[PDB]
């Protein structure tokens, strides 16, 4: 078995092989998450177009269980591992406490996994960020965050992956009280937030919701298209 | 490139040396030990106003009598507090009596340096922990403060500061502490330091404060309580 | 321990370099052909063989595997023995499960997968030969190479070790479909007498052959006989 | 050079870099002083404090009732081969219901931490003792190195400026085998104050003080119960 | 079961019975017990079947791969080893019980290999619940340096004496006669044993069998 | 001791299983549930050795809920019970074999209902209607001398319920109240609890 | 030993891993291989670079793979690993079959091979395979479907693709000629000789140099047939005849 | 005894150029039947069939690991197993527990893929294999199969006196068996088609 230690020190303190991945995030299409009053949602950048794509093989808005959901940016084959352990693990969760996860509790194990990863021979860190959405067992909305380190947050809005320092600017200035204080305006300010950004809006634009004990929503192009042009013949006045 | 466990020639382990440089990125932490209690007083560091700042959680109880609060790589703290956390349940479990806080530290302690790519199993620590950590509490020595860092050094402290700006707060500490000041006077002079060596203006959400004392368990002061200190400073 | 990690990697360039450095040892080695006859499968080599001080008996390049399966190789011979060693052991292995002999196919896929391994697994090298394998089953003649990556190819004739470009022209030019073995033999042996040097006799060069009735050696005697002809 | 990252790669001088750096982890380490009479084996150590606040760091350890230690250099090897010296002296007592005998113990250190400066990717340990102990054989004070070599001794001192320490031993040894305990223990403080700037002194914060006997298990002085042996040196 | 061996002037002779049982009730009439080990060497079977199958088609394949190596042809005494320090390894639970014989550099050579491990170099041997009969007709008759046709007969008188006193044993003799330069697989060598003859026909026309369902399922 | 049912009709499959879970010679609850919902369209109930029942049907359970949340989309009916028996069979021989018996039913949108059998041994068999427990050797002759294939789900409850009587009557075992649930394309659904 | 380990499983300083990449950089190079997904079926259309005149044809293909009933594959790249990656391929399908007793849905038994693929750009300190590969198959869930597969352990559906030399010419003339919803097995089959007779510029085409397998249904039953030389060169013909319509 | 806990028959035999195999259709559990359709005979290749009495949980766990390799196996070889290959790759399945056993005793019937042979066998719980010309039984009523196929069976016989033979053989020896019956099923091997019939059949 190889055992060559991969995540060192530098001098002044650096984790190369942390930062390294951390570069891959940033490289990732954009994804946004944001903390509604009864409603959490996800919307995330393209990522190519590609006519001959079947569009379904390539989301990256992916269920963990019944009560929550994940975007990420960064490398998808790292994701899908990281995936694939979080759903287990919620299936345990389940097993031995018989409640759902709390989305924090999930955030947790995932954030854990990554520091791991940054800390165990034979192994490179995870070059992903994950975005973390759901409801706790009192109704209560979560948003959180993971990134390559295992460090995590949470957030009332975020953004990750390329372009995220503008999109978390907009977001900054555009979340208030009434920007969520219903569903489709919720809604509008993650579109607007990703229409910022996102090469030819779009077109490509994912987009998915979770409603309190409602299970995850995926609109389609159709459904999306008729928020787009609500706020875009909203913006001329 | 060399290996992790490879000294340098002043007789140091550079991982070593390295992760006690990485302490340094970390936001100020301070502890003080008075006869009536101890306080753990830490800087959030808030990087956006969307960021929730209950879940920057720097302080944390270990048990009911001992508290811990941490700077630097905090990913990296994760399995030190969870391994103080399951060796005082086990002294509990064992003994049917509370561990010292000087034995939580040492016990922490000992996870120091063990790390190494050629003795260990297929995938053990690679490295040091990049983390710094003030472990605070009441035993029946009495109230007890004590120092951590990635050396797997520990000692007992009246007063510390660390992380980035710990120089500047130790050295006020040194100016303000006393070995009868009371715990009402140490957490208003963790919070005057922390205002001072602070970025930001100090504020009852960018801050947390937690004590233990001789009658009561470890005790996270609310944003009210907070509110309450932060007037007179 | 043992290294656990990969001495073969890509280039820039997409590259397997050791692969390749094993392919220029196989290249410098000593000249082997192999042809495929209608009725069977004759496989030839030239001895590297200075000294009139060998016994040239005392280690064969030219060697049986089952009854029906046989094997020749150019490049380097203590690297060839591994992969003799293990295709015997896979045969018998084959033949206790299913109580049949190890199709000839069957025993190159098998023994081209251990080839793969050690392009890839921890702290090796390459094997530094291309293999010939012929047999006969199904009631029809066989013949394969196989390389230093794992990569296999059937053949009607072929050529391998130093000069090998240009005895795969001599034989493009000289194989047809309906030959007969004994026929086949004389041209495996004057493929190997274009790039010779040194005049040819029977023990400086190993024969093996393949029908019907199994995989075995020629006799120095036999070899003798075909050479007066050459 | 190409030489110095490696306990396994000999230099062409016949040495090797990582075990003389490693070496180095104990000269900078705070001084101590070992001695012993006919009767006695006393530790005495300066203590560092990192600040006017700290406690001052833990230099003599308890291994067992006939055997104490100093340490110098990486406090956390230090912890692990005292953790050692106390296991082995456990499972002698376990299976022989008697001391294991010091010169027994230290030939078990020599062994263990040889093996790693032999094998590639591990390393020294980074500590040096001093072991007081007392058995059969009367009084002992050993060193011990991150070479892996010890050394049985009339008396020692290892750590910053300790060759001013030594000096001072050697000057006084003839004396040693004779004293009552309070002259030993003043000789190895006289000894210790030697490595001190001008300015500084011995203080109740900065000394402990560690003696095994005859008639004393091995029994650790700190803070207050330094004072006596402070006082009077006159 | 009976199966026995001798050593002749310029060999070995085996035979054995060809009949298997499942509890006391016939499950192979035409069982071959006499198991092919190298081309020089045969082994007949006695005990567990899956066992003396599996244990010489085994030991057979190893020495193929030994034979192989050396460029030899393999000795008796190599077979022996194997067989008896497999079987020694499982301490009697594979439950074969062997007659070895053949003929190598140095001669002919003859053993019994037991279960547990144990064996005997002998001039004739007998195993199997037929094997105290075999064994009578060889004290009573054996001499030394019999002649091929001399050994054939005592082998088959032998190999009878077990067919018709031993429940245990019947049907067909076969023998496997190895020398120098002659390996004559006998297979059967005598059949003593036959089936009476039908004496009613129960041919039953079709329609005979009433049928619920059917389906025909056509191929290529 | 514990009594299951199945009946399968042309577009559904009911089920039911005694509320009783014993200890020696007292009930220790009378509303015991034996019955665990595996995905929206199946459920296995099971009964046997004490600690087995539970560990085995959770473990069944999580692991077709993961199967969903890996793929998008639900085991079918027998895809389940052909796993649930590849894990009691290779518990069999192990160090930890489950000592349980099994129901399991289904419906699947393009094969219909599906009631599968399953012993302890890890015997699969498919069956128009099952039972398990010494109350199966009193009700399935019941079952045999009524049961039709076009059996419409109303009469299936009446067929249900001469069961549960025969039980009450000849039984010498005190089950008085049993759980009803139906499985049809619609989902899973609760039916009065039939009780004595 | 930390001197000559090359680590082939640790980032590169812009977040890339480079044995990833240059791996696709033998794939570029490799035989040419296309699929193409129509109503009534897929198709797989591979280059073969086993074409030397003294070869002698003992398999039903070069590079076209059976996995199980309902699916086949076709590599690009390092043949080797791609013999490694397929045998395990069948293993996975077949734990599959043993333990749910109904073939593996296509896009499982993609991921579970992806998922090996990315275990050795992660940890073990080996080199990835060198392979890509396209699938083909028909499952209960989804149909008929068309899967890619890379070094990296990432996939993607699709109605057409391609892998190996001069793939990028080959997507452009796929992106103009398919009719999303409306291609045929027929259809498909005229342009993946189109597509093939542009990206083998070097030089003239023909029977002996390409491989096609169909994946169809027939009677509720997945039939995977690799077409006979005589029907690739009366496809080859009837696209000559139809360039010669080109212009008048 | 374990091989008698489910009961069940099973048998094949050889005529001219055509097998045949035939099993009873019980599922019971000691003397409980519970169910009259549970398989036996599985297809192992178009004209190659294997039959499994014993306990019906290593029934269908040794029919479904064989799968399993015979799958592999044709995927990596050409082709079609052959008869006697099959028996093989059981022969081996069986024996590798030979010390913890699977309580089966498979019978096996059918033609040679190219040369279309018939071929029997039967081979033991740990896989000793018998090949023969005429017949081979398994299960809890062997005496009274061997009974009738000993008295019935004759040489090379046609498809429909074959099947006339083993149907006869069949219901006749399950009828002095208590756990085994309930329906009797019956294919017939030939070069072109697969028959396969269910009898009429005592239920009791
Ligand atoms: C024999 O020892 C005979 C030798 C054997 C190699 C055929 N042994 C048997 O028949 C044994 C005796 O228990 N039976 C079996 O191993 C059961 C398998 C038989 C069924 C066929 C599939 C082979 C004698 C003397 O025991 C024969 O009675
Ligand atoms: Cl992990
Ligand atoms: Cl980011
Ligand atoms: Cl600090
Ligand atoms: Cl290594
Ligand atoms: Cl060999
Ligand atoms: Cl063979
Ligand atoms: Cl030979
Ligand atoms: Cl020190
Ligand atoms: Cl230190
Ligand atoms: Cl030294
Ligand atoms: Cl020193
Ligand atoms: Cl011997
Ligand atoms: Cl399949
Ligand atoms: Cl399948
Ligand atoms: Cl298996
Ligand atoms: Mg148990
Ligand atoms: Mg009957
Ligand atoms: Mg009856």
């Amino acid at each position: 078995s190889y055992d060559r230690a991969i995540t060192v020190f530098s001098p002044d303190g650096h984790l190369f092989q942390v930062e390294y991945a951390q570069e891959a995030v940033k490289k990732g299409s954009t994804a946004v998450g944001v903390r509604g009053r009864d409603i959490v949602v996800l919307g995330v950048e393209k990522k190519s177009v590609a006519k001959l794509q079947d569009e379904r093989t390539v989301r990256k808005i992916c269920a963990l269980d019944d009560n929550v959901c994940m975007a990420f940016a960064g490398l998808t084959a790292d994701a899908r591992i990281v995936i694939n352990r979080a759903r287990v693990e919620c299936q345990s969760h389940r097993l031995t406490v018989e409640d759902p996860v709390t989305v924090e509790y999930i955030t947790r194990y995932i954030a854990s996994l990554k520091q791991r990863y940054t800390q165990s021979n034979g192994r490179r860190p995870f070059g992903i960020s994950a975005l973390i959405v759901g409801f706790d067992f009192d109704g209560t909305p979560r948003l959180y965050q993971t990134d390559p380190s295992g460090t995590y947050h949470a957030w009332k809005a975020n953004a990750i992956g390329r372009g995220a320092k503008s999109v978390r600017e907009f977001l900054e200035k555009n979340y208030t009280d009434e920007a969520i204080e219903t569903d489709d305006l919720t809604i509008k300010l993650v579109i607007k937030a990703l229409l910022e950004v996102v090469q030819s809006g779009g077109k490509n634009i994912e987009l998915a919701v979770m409603r309190r004990d409602q299970s995850l929503k995926i609109l389609n192009p159709e459904e999306i298209e008729k928020y787009v042009a609500e706020i875009e013949k909203e913006k001329e006045e | 490139d060399r290996g992790v466990n490879t000294f340098s020639p002043e007789g140091r382990l550079f991982q070593v040396e390295y992760a006690i440089e990485a302490i340094k990125l970390g936001s100020t932490a301070i502890g003080i030990q008075t006869s009536e209690g101890v306080c753990l007083a830490v800087e959030k560091r808030i990087t956006s106003p969307l960021m929730e700042p209950s879940s920057i959680e720097k302080i944390v109880e270990i048990d009911a009598h001992i508290g811990c609060a941490m700077s630097g790589l905090i990913a990296d703290a994760k399995t030190l507090i969870d391994k103080a956390r399951v060796e005082t349940q086990n002294h509990w479990f064992t003994y049917n009596e509370t561990m010292t806080v000087e034995s939580v530290t040492q016990a922490v302690s000992n996870l120091a340096l063990q790390f190494g790519e050629e003795d260990a199993d297929p995938g053990a620590m690679s490295r040091p922990f990049g983390v710094a950590l003030l472990f605070g509490g009441v035993d029946e020595k009495g109230p007890q403060l004590f120092h951590m860092d990635p050396s797997g050094t520990f000692v007992q402290c009246d007063a510390r500061a660390i992380g980035s700006a710990s120089e500047g707060a130790q050295s006020s500490l040194q100016e303000v502490y006393h070995k009868s000041m009371t715990l009402k006077e140490a957490i208003k002079s963790s919070l005057i330091i922390l205002k001072q060596v602070m970025e930001e203006k100090l504020n009852a959400t960018n801050i947390e404060l937690a004590t233990v004392q001789p009658g009561q368990n470890f005790h996270m002061f609310t944003k009210e309580e907070l509110e309450e200190v932060i007037k007179d400073i | 321990r043992g290294y656990s990690f990969s001495l073969t990697t890509f280039s820039p360039s997409g590259k397997l370099v050791q692969i390749e450095y094993a392919l220029a040892a196989v290249a410098g080695g000593a000249p082997s052909v192999g042809i495929k006859a209608a009725n069977g499968v004759v496989l030839a080599t030239e001895k590297k063989q200075k000294s009139i001080l060998y016994d040239e008996r005392s280690v064969h390049k030219v060697e049986p595997i089952t009854k029906h399966i046989g094997l020749v190789y150019s490049g380097m011979g203590p690297d060839y023995r591994v992969l003799v060693h293990r295709a015997r052991k896979l045969a018998q292995q084959y033949y206790l499960v299913y109580q049949e002999p190890i199709p000839t196919a069957q025993l190159v896929q098998r023994v081209a997968s251990v080839m793969q391994e050690y392009t890839q697994s921890g702290g090796v090298r390459p094997f530094g030969v291309s293999l010939l394998i012929c047999g006969w089953n199904e009631g029809r003649p066989y013949l394969f190479q196989s390389d230093p990556s794992g990569a296999y190819f059937a053949w009607k004739a072929t050529a391998m070790g130093k000069n090998y470009v240009n005895g795969k022209t001599f034989l493009e030019k000289r194989y047809n479909e309906d030959l007969e073995l004994e026929d086949a033999i004389h041209t495996a042996i004057l493929t190997l007498k274009e790039s010779f040097e040194g005049q040819m006799t029977e023990d400086n060069i190993e024969v093996g052959i393949c029908n019907e009735a199994g995989f075995r050696r020629l006799t120095p005697t036999e070899v003798k006989d075909y050479l007066a002809a050459i | 050079n190409q030489y110095d990252n490696d306990v396994t790669v000999w230099s062409p001088q016949g040495r090797i870099h990582q075990i003389e750096y490693a070496m180095e982890a104990v000269k900078q380490g705070s001084a101590t002083v070992g001695l012993k009479s006919k009767t006695h084996a006393v530790l005495v150590a300066l203590k560092r404090a990192q600040s006017e606040l700290a406690a001052h760091q833990k230099k003599i350890l308890h291994v067992d009732n006939h055997i104490g230690i100093s340490i110098a250099g990486l406090t956390a090897d230090a912890r692990l081969l005292c953790n050692f010296m106390r296991q082995e002296c456990l499972d002698s007592r376990f299976v022989f219901d008697r001391p294991l005998p010091v010169s027994r113990l230290v030939s078990l250190i020599g062994s263990k931490t040889q093996i790693p400066t032999q094998r590639y990717g591990r390393r020294p340990y980074g500590v040096g003792l001093l072991i007081a102990g007392y058995d059969d054989m009367g009084p002992h004070i050993f060193q011990t190195c991150p070479s892996a070599n010890y050394f049985d001794c009339r008396a020692m001192s290892i750590g910053a400026r300790s060759q001013s320490a030594r000096t001072y031993l050697e000057r006084h040894m003839s004396e040693f085998m004779e004293c009552n305990l309070n002259e030993l223990v003043k000789h190895g403080l006289r000894a210790l104050r030697e490595t001190l700037p001008a300015e500084q002194d011995l203080t109740t914060k900065n000394v402990s003080i560690g003696i095994v006997g005859k008639d004393l298990e091995f029994t650790i002085y700190d803070d207050d119960d330094v004072s006596p042996f402070l006082e009077g040196l006159e | 079961t009976t199966i026995a061996g001798v050593v002749y002037k310029d060999g070995i002779v085996l035979g054995a019975d060809t009949r298997a049982t499942e509890g006391m009730v016939v499950a192979d009439k035409n069982c071959s017990k006499i198991h092919f080990i190298s081309p020089n060497i045969y082994c007949c079977g006695a005990g567990t079947a899956a066992d003396t199958d599996m244990t010489t088609q085994l030991i057979s394949s190893n020495l193929e791969l030994h034979s192989l190596s050396t460029g030899r042809l393999p000795r008796v005494v190599t077979a022996n080893r194997m067989l008896k320090q497999m079987l020694f390894r499982y301490q009697g639970y594979i439950g074969a019980a062997l007659v070895l014989g053949g003929v190598d550099v140095t001669g002919p050579h003859l053993y019994s290999i037991y279960p547990h491990g144990s064996t005997d170099k002998l001039p004739y041997v007998t195993m199997g619940s037929g094997s105290l009969a075999a064994m009578a007709v060889f004290e009573d008759k054996f001499r030394p340096d019999m002649e091929e046709e001399e050994a054939k007969n005592l082998v088959s008188e032998a190999i009878a004496a077990g067919i018709f006193n031993d429940l245990g044993s019947g049907s067909n003799i076969d023998l496997c006669v190895i020398s120098k330069n002659k390996l004559d697989f006998l297979r059967p060598y005598t059949v003593p044993n036959k089936k009476g003859t039908r004496l009613g026909r129960y041919r039953c026309e079709k329609g005979t069998t009433a049928v619920l369902t059917e389906k025909i399922t056509p191929l290529e | 001791m514990e009594y299951l049912i199945g009946i399968q009709g042309p577009d559904y499959v009911l089920v039911a299983s005694d509320r009783v879970a014993a200890s020696n010679i007292v009930q220790m609850k009378d509303d015991h549930d034996k019955m665990f919902k595996m995905s929206e369209k199946i459920l296995l109930l099971c009964v046997g050795e004490a600690g087995d029942t539970v560990q085995f049907a959770e473990y069944i359970q999580k692991n077709v809920q993961l199967y969903k949340m890996r793929n998008g989309y639900e085991l079918s009916p027998t895809a389940a019970a052909n796993f649930t028996r590849r894990n009691l069979a290779d518990c069999l021989r192990s160090r930890t074999p489950y000592h349980v018996n099994l129901l399991l039913a289904g419906y699947d949108e393009h094969e219909g209902p599906a009631l599968y059998y399953m012993d302890y041994l890890a015997a699969l068999a498919k069956a128009p209607f099952a039972a398990h427990g010494y109350g199966a050797f009193l009700t399935l002759s019941i079952l045999d001398r009524y049961y039709t294939p076009t059996i419409s789900r109303e009469r299936a409850v009446e067929l249900l319920r001469k069961c549960l009587e025969e039980l009450q009557k000849r039984f010498i075992l005190n089950l008085p109240t049993f759980s009803v649930r139906i499985i049809d394309k619609n989902g899973i659904h609760d039916l009065d609890n039939i009780s004595f | 030993s930390r001197r000559y380990d090359s680590r082939t499983t640790i980032f590169s300083p812009e977040g890339r891993l480079y044995q990833v990449e240059y791996a696709m950089e033998a794939i570029g190079h490799a035989g040419t291989c296309l699929g193409i997904l129509a109503n009534d079926g897929v198709l797989l259309a591979a280059e073969r670079r086993n074409i030397h005149k003294l070869l002698d044809e003992v398999f039903f293909s070069e590079k076209i793979y059976k996995l199980n009933e309902d699916m086949a594959c076709s590599v690009a790249g390092i043949t080797s690993d791609a013999n490694v990656l397929t045998n395990e391929l069948r293993l996975i399908a077949q734990r599959y079959l043993l333990q749910y007793q109904e073939p593996i849905p296509c896009e499982q038994l993609v991921t579970a091979l992806c998922d090996i693929k990315q275990a050795y750009t992660q940890f073990g300190g080996k080199r990835p395979f060198g392979v890509s590969l396209l699938y083909i198959g028909w499952d209960k869930h989804y149909g008929f479907q068309l899967y890619q597969s890379d070094p990296s352990g990432n996939y993607g559906g699709w109605k057409a693709t391609c892998i190996g030399n001069n793939s990028a010419a080959a997507v452009s003339m796929l992106k103009q000629d398919y009719k999303e919803g409306e291609m045929t097995l027929k259809s498909a089959l005229a342009l993946a000789i189109k597509v093939l007779n542009k990206t083998m510029d070097v030089s003239k085409l023909s029977a002996e140099k390409v491989e096609i397998a169909t994946l169809t249904r027939e009677n509720g039953k997945t039939v995977i047939r690799v077409l006979k030389q005589k029907e690739v060169e009366q496809l080859i013909k009837k696209h000559e005849e139809e360039e010669a319509k080109a212009e008048r | 005894s374990i091989m008698s806990y489910n009961g069940g028959a099973v048998m094949a035999m050889k005529g001219k150029n055509c097998v045949a195999i035939a099993a009873d259709r019980r599922f019971g559990i000691q003397a409980q039947m519970v169910t009259t359709d549970f398989q036996k005979i599985f297809p192992m290749g178009d004209r190659l069939y294997i039959g499994l009495a014993g306990l019906a949980t290593d029934v269908q766990t040794v029919a479904q690991r064989l799968k399993f390799r015979l799958n592999l196996y044709e995927l990596k070889e050409g082709r079609q197993i052959k008869p006697y290959t099959l028996m093989s790759m059981v022969a081996n399945l069986l024996y590798e527990k030979r010390f913890g056993p699977y309580y089966t005793e498979p019978v096996i019937a059918g033609l040679d893929p190219k040369t279309f042979k018939p071929f029997i066998c039967s081979l033991d719980l740990i896989g000793c294999p018998m090949v023969t010309d005429d017949f081979v039984v398994s299960g809890t009523c062997a005496e009274q199969m061997y009974g009738m196929c000993e008295s019935l069976w004759e040489p090379n016989m046609d498809p429909d006196h074959l099947f006339e033979t083993i149907s006869q053989a069949m219901l006749n020896a399950v009828d002095r068996d208590a756990v085994s019956g309930m329906g009797v099923i019956v294919h017939i091997i030939e070069k072109d088609k697969i028959t396969t019939r269910t009898l009429k059949a005592r239920m009791d």
